[PDB]
């Protein structure tokens, strides 16, 4: 759904990722957070802002038009047009370089920190930085996933309701819990904690130190969104944001008539229908 | 004065306290200021004040720039961009320092602190530099939270300015720490939307700037024209609502005020 108008808010906006143009104010109906950087889908056009230094804003002639999906991570952009994978930016992990089955077919897209992940039937397939083990997909990954996300130093798919995790785990953010084997919708991962959405309800585990896990109670029940940035957590519930960890709220801005939701590392984003 | 009536103008336009002072780097001079002696929270930019102190280790012998530091999941807190890549390989003495002035990591800045014993020590660095009014007393991210009235991690314009002036310029460091120093605070990278903004072509800027909670928003800077520096401006900010645009907005027109009737 197209945005009539786009909030943004959340850390220092050191890098001008916070500030999300004029021309990226309306008719998006999707944002991707960087770490430095913003990117905005319009009109199956790409559009970004913030600092450019690993060439993350300088957009490949191809995602002028046509681009369905768009994805962000530390240094590299992503864009998905008709199930191709394009990437540009930083590339000292090989973040950039798309494998030849993530050039078509590919049906939805993820940036980790230094990687990126790509779905195409059924398949989560990776690449890019693997120190942390977060691009060498399990097995069970391989096959049925229907939903996947990037983390810093994880990445975590959903197939048959079920969560799949991997990559560091230092402090739980990948033992998935009982109550996420089933039934689940959605994963989104943050630094140290992770995230699933189930029937409405918000399931969280991992760190907890920064209160990231200490889900709000009506995020338990109508949720039909979440996201995660690093550090704190996001959640749409009938139009109104909810987040959470790190002391970060919600302005009175975002506390209604908001379609859809993005996290980047610091900064969060609505766009409001 | 075009630049008093400025800042003031600052004031009126965030709706918070703005406090300023402009030294001649050479005399030392007070060239210009406002609130001069009122407490600010540094934000990050003390960074540079612990780099300072960690390279008068280094000068004295007692630490290495290229000593590597390896740390784990467990030192990580938020905004530290660098830090978090370097979790296998570790980071040197000097890429932390690069990291916590350059992109204000705020990890970076907790392993150096570690490395002289604690936030009481850079205290004590700055105590025996002759800056009694300048003082750290947490970590990261906490000492940003900037609750009014607190004087925990705060320091003066002219506090701040002076000690600025002193490792620069002074005896303190070597003449190759000194300019080690101003490389780093020359290479910053999320000043942009400040001083820099107002800055013609040719002009020289070496900064560090800062923002925390409760609308707290700051920036040192040694400054001139010709690719030289010629005078210190500090310049700290902190209750308003405004949003940081708006923030960097008004210390930026304060820098185009400096450099029109520079
Ligand atoms: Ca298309
Ligand atoms: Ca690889
Ligand atoms: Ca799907
Ligand atoms: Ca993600
Ligand atoms: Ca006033």
């Amino acid at each position: 759904v197209a945005a009539t108008s786009v909030v943004a808010w959340g850390g220092n906006n050191d890098w001008g990722e916070a500030t999300v143009p004029a021309e990226a104010q309306s008719g998006v109906d999707a944002i991707a957070g960087g770490y430095f950087h913003g990117l905005a889908l319009k009109g199956g056009k790409v559009l970004g802002w913030g600092a450019n230094l690993n060439g993350q804003l300088t957009m490949p002639a191809a995602t002028q038009s046509g681009v369905d999906a768009i994805a962000a991570g530390n240094y590299h952009s992503l864009a998905l047009k008709d199930g191709e994978v394009i990437a540009w930016g930083g590339n000292e992990d090989g973040q950039t370089t798309v494998p030849a089955e993530a050039r078509s077919g590919v049906d939805a897209i993820a940036a980790g920190a230094w990687a990126s992940y790509a779905l195409k039937d059924g398949k989560v397939i990776a690449w890019g930085d693997d120190s942390d083990g977060q691009t060498t997909v399990p097995a069970e990954a391989q096959s049925g996933v229907t939903a996947l996300d990037g983390g810093v130093y994880t990445a975590l798919a959903v197939k048959n309701g079920g969560v799949i995790a991997w990559g560091d785990n230092y402090f739980g953010q990948t033992t998935v819990p009982a109550e996420a084997q089933s039934g689940v919708d959605d994963v989104a991962g943050g630094i140290f904690h992770s995230l699933a959405l189930k029937d409405g309800k918000v399931i969280a585990w991992g760190d907890n130190r920064y209160k990231q896990t200490t889900v709000p109670t009506e995020a338990l029940s109508g949720v039909s969104a979440i996201a995660s940035g690093e550090w704190y957590s996001l959640a749409l519930k009938n139009g109104k944001v909810i987040a959470w960890g790190s002391s970060r709220t919600a302005p009175s801005s975002v506390q209604s008539g908001v379609s859809s939701i993005e996290a980047g590392p610091n900064a969060a984003y609505a766009l409001k229908g | 004065p075009e630049t008093l009536v400025k800042v003031k103008d600052a004031e009126d336009q965030l709706g918070a306290r703005v406090g300023y002072i402009e030294l001649d780097l050479n005399s030392g001079k007070i060239l210009e200021s406002f609130r001069p002696e009122e407490r600010f929270p540094m934000m990050s930019t003390f960074k540079v004040l612990l780099c300072g102190a960690v390279l008068s280790r280094v000068d004295a012998g007692q630490e290495q720039l290229g000593r590597r530091i390896h740390y784990s999941q467990n030192d990580l807190v938020e905004y530290s961009p660098v830090t978090e890549k370097h979790l296998t390989d570790g980071m040197t003495v000097r890429e932390l320092c690069s990291a916590a002035i350059t992109m204000s990591d705020n990890t970076a800045a907790n392993l150096l602190l570690t490395t002289i014993g604690g936030p009481k020590e850079l205290t004590a660095f700055l105590h025996n530099m002759g800056d009694h009014v300048t003082r750290l007393d947490r970590w990261e991210p906490e000492l940003n939270e900037a609750i009014p009235n607190d004087e925990r991690d705060t320091t003066m314009p002219v506090a701040m300015a002076t000690t600025l002036r002193k490792l620069l310029t002074g005896e303190l460091l070597t003449l190759a720490s000194r300019q080690q120093l101003i490389d780093w605070m020359e290479a910053d990278k999320v000043a942009g939307p400040l001083l820099r903004s107002a800055l013609p072509a040719g002009w020289f800027i070496a900064d560090k700037s800062g923002a925390g909670e409760r609308g707290s928003r700051g920036i040192i800077a040694a400054l001139g024209p010709d690719g030289k520096p010629s005078r210190i401006v500090v310049i700290y900010t902190t209750g308003s609502q405004a949003t940081m645009d708006e923030r960097n907005r008004q210390i930026a027109e304060i820098g185009a005020s400096l450099i029109k009737h520079w």
